[PDB]
């Protein structure tokens, strides 16, 4: 009932580690097929490039 | 002499035989949005550093 | 007292960071979805009827719901209404 996406901002600044990071995490996190999903296309592209 | 129809004399009950366009109209219930400048929506990734 | 919230190892236990409740989340996603629409909506032009996203107040309606249920469809009287009247003329035998 509730898919998350990934939000951007040109005022944030961070360490790239912070997303490599959140690359490994997000997997581990969510799931993204066979019955249903907590996340958008788009959104399990960006982890799967993270 | 030109060809084209400019004057015509016509009847009263001629006058609404100008009706043979086909016209396509949206509904007021949905909207029309102009998404050309998302399209520079974007923010650069940096790369580690030392 | 539930056997589920039991500890008997310290490998469980840390520390409190922050609460979190039912209608504090109801309201928070209602604004959360409100505020979307509004900012993708003023960042680019659109042609649509006029509607203002506003928040309203969900406990609120909860209680009026609540006493909605106490309302009665019915009355308790000790005589019925006057169905029938009558107009009496010069006549003495015909109303």
């Amino acid at each position: 009932q509730i898919i998350l996406d990934l939000k951007i901002d040109p005022g944030e600044r961070m360490d790239p580690a912070v997303r490599m990071v959140a690359g490994v995490v997000g997997h581990l996190l969510f799931t993204a097929g066979g019955r249903f999903t907590n996340l958008t296309q788009n959104m399990a592209r960006q982890l799967d490039i993270a | 002499f030109i060809n084209k129809r400019i004057v015509e004399r016509v009847r009263v009950g001629q006058i609404l035989a100008v009706l043979n366009r086909r016209f396509v109209a949206y509904k007021g219930k949905m909207r029309i949005m102009d998404i050309t400048q998302s399209l520079k929506m974007g923010t650069k990734l940096a790369a580690p550093t030392v | 007292q539930r056997p589920e919230r039991i500890k008997t190892t310290p490998y469980l236990e840390g520390d409190v960071l922050s609460s979190d409740s039912g209608p504090l989340l109801s309201v928070f996603a209602l604004q959360e979805i409100m505020q979307k629409v509004r900012q993708v909506q003023a960042d680019y032009m659109t042609a649509t009827r006029e509607v203002d996203f506003t928040v309203p107040d969900v406990q609120k309606i909860l209680d009026d719901i609540k006493a909605l249920a106490a309302e009665q469809v019915y009355k308790i009287v000790k005589v019925p209404s006057i169905s029938f009247r009558h107009i009496v003329m010069q006549s003495r035998d015909r109303v």
